[PDB]
């Protein structure tokens, strides 16, 4: 514990129950988690039943437009009330007792209220709802909930992050398209995919040789790693170009480039531009996580990924991973750019493969009793008095925001378990039970 | 299903017609020796005399199965599969696993496809049958986990190339939401 | 735990390992919990062996008419004696050592006992047996185990339950014949099936439409529910008429309605003949449930009804095992039986198109009580009561309803409220703490069918 | 097993003889289409189809199985099945399904029924075949609980009306004693 | 020591070292067919337990043999235990297995398991001698026993040599067990 | 817990996850523990990897003829660098980040060190090695593991007990061969099976009568039970003869039975010789078990021994790992030793035909200590023991018998109620504590 903020692990944290049941009740009780983006539910009565955990939530579009979450549950005696992963309705039948619910959340049906209940003095249904989610909010269309009623809001935790955020999510005045997601249950503990994401380079040359060799792609450490507010990431470093130039190098075309400058600052474009730093991958505290990339074509073509790291147990990860691509591109570019994507991560991704295979390796090691004797080396950019190994980039070699280095390095490792032990020593969220019917 | 898929514009059409062909029937014969020959091949994880039984112009496609109402007209995720591949995809994919540098599978998994259930249609089409299976995948690696079923049924277009038959599309109907298996690093 | 006195329920209840963990140690360990019936065992040496949790018991019928449960275990060193579900034997061989025991209980084969344990003073043969259950005892032929070696007796236990559980079990001087059961795995907390059978009218119209749409049967709010005892139950009115208008308008024949006054108290058959409440569902704390029901049969319009007694066999906090049985009067014709079975397998059961939907519910109300929310919700079952606690409607009086405890018309959720208030009782009783049994340092049962 | 069964009293008595057929006879090669049909009926839960293969006096037959002991002589819970239904009641069954008010089932299950093992008898009657299978049901629901497997054997009664086979007497050994899945809402 | 499986079994000395020659038989083909109906009948004979019946369909110089499956890299050369097998069996073990539950005193199978042989995967080959056969096959087998415990299944398969006698006989088992661990109380069975 | 040392056994200590978790901090924690035979990894490169529990451990040897026991694990972030069972390798590279590793446990790639870490001062790589087991030791080619620190050594565990193990293990100087291990799950507590080898005689006229019906076998309670320090066994009385005599009555040949006394004591021999008793099974505490028997071989009327190690390897409470090893001394004739492998794979291991009912009788036994009634039952472990606590039979006499610790002949209890003596005494033991190793300082 004492030993995490010294980039020291103990060996056990990614297989131990105990540990588990604390991050249940203090990282996913705090923390805003994903559950999907707004244009997987762009017509009225579209919805998905996604997951916080083992709490199940509808998030639907109204008929005017608007978003809401409510847990899954019918107000009576719990049944859910809506048993599919996604489809349409304007509204969900109780099967148990048949109690029904506008898909805004509104109760409609309550059989036998007046004869049955005593009307409104023995149970209240005027003007009550499916219940919200805890806590919802969302940037760039992306839906997260928080399970703290007194949470921050969404803008507040993500705070500077969201200047990333915005290369893999708002390309365009038109907002994002995802797609998905491919879901498949992996023995890996749901923080090592989170770390790898979040700042691991370092992997690249060695796990992923068989994807190079393979000619499937067209200086790695050369590549900036940042972190800023809850969240950081890996970049690449470009030949010398104009925004223009660059973005094209990396497959983007004039007309999204063009788009891109609609709604990015003079400081997000700055750091493709001038400083030559690209996305990869990404994490955002917990369990989100992103990846950027371009093959070559059957020239390259960007995807993004966007997934969810679930977490079943101490070691079990639901992985739901999400396609995204900007809704101005040509038809032509999305076929492309998800054909990459199947290629490269998701259910069938060439690296995610691999990437899996570690993870899944490392989990085995911390379920032994020799786990609970060791501390990993995570210390990688610090020498054994605690001086950095290499600088800082300046404000003139890097214009975004937060701090950002070049080289590998395990900074950003070190910060989300930074992150991760100062959550698991809050104390315990109480809530206080609510009354359904009063 | 191959015409709703993102990548499925350059793939062949044909369609079944008439009922099931009769078991002794030389083109069910063809089609049933093909799909059992298939499964020693993708057991013994020969993937490259697999991949020269599979036309230039293949699609081979498992859509992503999700849990949906009676009258919700579908039941696969919207434009997102777990295989959407031409030829070109099969062959890097085959070609990663010639590296033997594709991690996750040295060692090499234990691997089992049993197929059964087969039957065969005319199409409309000179040289071409339409083939359905029903295919259990069971896989085991290692010494600690337990081992993966998969469940799928499956319809094949085979097409008559010289002496031989050849795998022209492929849809995997997969029997579950959430895969139980830590990667589709293999065949199907 | 205040807040179910109250009749508001936390969610959690019903997926909770800490509860359940306390409620082994509570509820199932003090409580009359249900094995098997009589004529499940009708020969000398015919034999079931059930389970209380996991606890393996033998029941078993000597060559006298009497009845013995003994714990599944050979006295030396532990292993099962008897390795099958049923079947008909003299006695047990363990394969281990081979100890072998009368089907009474009684030690025969000891090997060398004289010369290896050196007599009875290295181990103790002399009027040994396999061990009783901690408590056994019967009513009409269905038998019970308590694990508290000095829980009440059954008969005061059941109380003024007894009364309805007649309806179900004691239709004839004859006895009833029990068959089965039907054994399958469900993800549902016990409780929830136990609270449904209990007093759960409201649900029937909604989740069994599927049944009425496809005509197998020929109002619902005019039943009574009622409650006695440590058990409650559902019931439905009928059309004015007699007592054997009424048992025969629901599918008893003549002399099965005879058979019937032959056993039935005067106040037995009022609630039937006058008060006009035929049974329906039913519980009995915590984990038996009853239902009587009168499809339509196949060749006509006639109807004819079936009876199935079920146990809830608790696996964990999310799984149930659901034992289900059929049950119909040893003296009903013999083509009686066929129609009632037939209609039994069509509606409860492993494959009963009731059952089937019922089931859902409860799964899908296990799978929110597993999650975080329902450690912060308060489910409401206040059905029947207003915010001040004031009644919504009246208790049935003695003219309009002549059985025992208390009983009211009109959907309402007031058994389920008596059924987890006792559930809270047993919940806060102290560990059961029973003395080691040292071994080696049975009272028949008498038959009640 | 049907003549012990509750309400068997008015099923067909035609039993096997011989030893079976080759598996190129062409009434062998009939039975196996039949059962390879129905298995893509169930899987699509086509039941109405379905129920049209089926004799207006089936015997359809599963007995709940008990763990005995050898000599014994009997594996089944006495008086006590799974199914055992006549046409009525199956087609009632289906017809419940039809009303789409069978709530267990929508959303529906995802069905694999894996056949294999086929083989066929001449009987004691005209028109009739004996033909016993294995078969193997594979079963996934909604996107949070693991697959279940079904397995059993079956012996089935074939009989010829018009050019047509029908089933007249299914009897289903299921391999479990206590079943793993929450509902049969499905049939084999 | 060998090639084969066989070849390599401690036990196999003995073992008759015909093998394949060109591709499958067409599936008409009748002696295919045979060996179909062959794989099938033996099925039967295993589900209802019919040792005996099923030991007079094996030649008097069998070699069945279910290597150790062990996790191998990729170029190691080898995937068995080295000198260690499940079973490693001339017809007179074999038939002392088979005597064992004959003498109904083979206590961990009575009571009975549930045993379902699913065979699939069939196709046959002519060899390099007269009257044999070469059969491949996949075996899937479940088994339930008792009230408590979940079934297992074994996945498995196998290489067969089938020899004419007047009838078809089985010559040489080679199987291929599919889990290196087994997840199976014992092997009380036969595959 | 007093309740053991009168050798009454509270039925709930074999299927009890409170007591499993305690048994994994002390026994498991604490106790020499089996993972291989030298004779597994002959060349260089050779390696098995074994688990003590669910910690892995890479077993190899050099490319000196030494042996090294290497935690499973990468010095990075975790990976284990060898995911096979067994091979041949003179390096391990870790596919994460590409570190590598001589078989010996030297690192030797260590990509970007100098550039990335800043060399020493960031991470330490001079003379680094994958880590060690917590203590490794051997006897007779026997290696364990213990995950005690600062353990005894191995012989001083073992103590006395070294004189029977010989008898299985060391019949030549040319050493043992060992082969397998078949490997399947049981639903028994890895309890039951040691006390069985350990000292029970009682099981088998009934448990095992189906193989001397089938004829596979050519008096039981006149073998003898000892038992000497941490271990203990079962034998069989041979009939009069000496010392030749009786080892070829048991199907030694003769020019085995030299080379035994090549390496036999003369006390080990008046055993075998004068006392007339022969290995059956045995125990060593906790999970270590033997099994020799000499079945009747298949052309003919002559006998010939096997020899079976096996690790209860425990996965729960209610779950073991069997690993059966197949063993024979690497002199015996190559036709000595087929038979011999022959024998055994019809009586013990995946398909041995004792097992099968040996595992019944076990699972049996963890299905009953389930229930709520196990922890209400002390089960009677007392046989040879009067109420009194006087003993039924006598001590064998050093006249008697020959070998050390204590003997008697009869049927008894007395070494399944020291081996759960020794189980009780160990977990009151305090729990083990250990620094947490900080890998790269
Ligand atoms: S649970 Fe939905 S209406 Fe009762
Ligand atoms: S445990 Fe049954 S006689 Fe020994
Ligand atoms: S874990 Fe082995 S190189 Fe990083
Ligand atoms: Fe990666
Ligand atoms: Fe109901
Ligand atoms: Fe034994």
């Amino acid at each position: 514990m004492e030993d995490i903020r010294r980039g020291m692990i103990p060996a056990h944290i990614y297989n131990d129950k105990e540990i588990f049941e604390r991050e249940k009740a203090t990282v996913f009780s705090r923390s805003w988690l994903f559950v999907a983006h707004e244009s997987e539910v762009p017509q009225a009565g579209d919805y998905v039943v996604r997951r916080v955990l083992e709490d199940s939530f509808i998030i639907s579009r109204d008929s005017k437009g608007g978003i809401r979450a409510m847990f899954n549950m019918c107000l009576h005696r719990g049944m859910q009330v809506c048993r599919a992963e996604m489809g349409n309705a304007s509204n969900f039948r109780c099967p148990y007792h048949g109690w029904s619910y506008r898909n805004d959340g509104r109760i409609i049906g309550l059989p036998f209220h007046e004869e049955a209940y005593g009307g409104e003095e023995g149970f209240k249904k005027k003007g009550q709802t499916l219940l919200p989610a805890p806590n919802l909010d969302s940037y760039n269309g992306m839906i997260f909930i928080n399970m703290d009623p007194n949470a921050e809001s969404l803008s507040d935790y993500l705070g500077d992050f969201k200047f990333y955020l915005d290369y893999y999510t708002k390309q365009s005045e038109s907002g994002l398209e995802v797609r998905g997601p491919q879901r498949w249950r992996v023995k890996a503990n749901w923080k090592i995919g989170a770390e790898n994401f979040a700042g691991d380079m370092y992997h690249t040359p060695q796990t992923h040789t068989s994807v190079v060799e393979i000619g499937l792609f067209r200086k790695r450490k050369d590549g900036a790693t940042y972190w800023a507010g809850p969240g950081g990431g890996t970049t690449y470093k470009l030949p010398d170009g104009t925004f223009d130039e660059r973005m094209q190098y990396v497959g983007y075309t004039a007309e999204m480039t063009d788009r891109a400058k609609e709604v990015w600052s003079d400081e997000q474009q700055r750091v493709i531009g001038a400083d030559g730093f690209m996305i990869s991958a990404a994490s955002v505290f917990p369990n989100l996580s992103f990846v950027h990339n371009w093959p070559k074509v059957e020239d390259v073509l960007p995807f993004i990924s966007i997934r969810l790291w679930q977490p079943i147990s101490e070691n079990e990860t639901e992985v739901l991973s999400f396609f995204a691509v900007d809704r101005s591109a040509p038809e032509e570019f999305k076929k492309k750019s998800y054909k990459a994507y199947l290629m490269c991560f998701g259910s069938t991704g060439m690296f995610e493969q691999d990437d899996v295979e570690n993870w899944v390796s490392l989990t085995n090691t911390s379920a032994g009793s020799m786990a609970r004797r060791l501390l990993l080396n995570s210390r990688m950019g610090l020498l054994e008095d605690g001086t950095r190994v290499s600088d800082e980039l300046t404000a003139d070699e890097f214009h975004g925001p937060g701090t950002a280095q070049v080289g590998y390095n395990e900074a950003n490792q070190r910060k989300l378990l930074e992150m991760w032990a100062d959550y698991l020593e809050k104390p315990a969220l109480e809530v206080g039970p609510t009354s359904v019917g009063t | 299903y191959s015409e709703q898929a993102v990548l499925g514009d350059h793939a062949s059409r044909v369609t079944r017609t008439g009922t099931p062909l009769r078991f002794d029937d030389r083109r069910h014969l063809d089609a049933h020796q093909f799909l059992i020959d298939e499964a020693y091949l993708l057991d013994a994880q020969e993937y490259q005399t697999w991949l020269d039984n599979i036309t230039d112009d293949i699609h081979y496609l498992m859509p992503v199965r999700v849990t949906t109402a009676l009258n919700s007209g579908f039941d696969t995720s919207p434009g997102m599969a777990h295989f959407d591949e031409n030829k070109y995809s099969l062959s890097r994919r085959v070609a990663r696993f010639v590296t033997e540098h594709a991690w996750t599978e040295d060692p090499p998994s234990r691997l089992r496809h049993y197929i059964t259930n087969i039957r065969t249609f005319l199409t409309d089409a000179e040289d071409h049958l339409v083939v359905e299976s029903a295919e259990l995948l069971f896989r085991s690696r290692g010494d600690v986990n337990e081992s993966a079923l998969v469940s799928c049924g499956r319809e094949d277009l085979l097409r008559r190339v010289g002496d031989e038959w050849k795998l022209a599309r492929r849809t995997i109907f997969v029997d579950e939401s959430v895969m139980r298996m830590q990667n589709l690093a293999v065949f199907l």
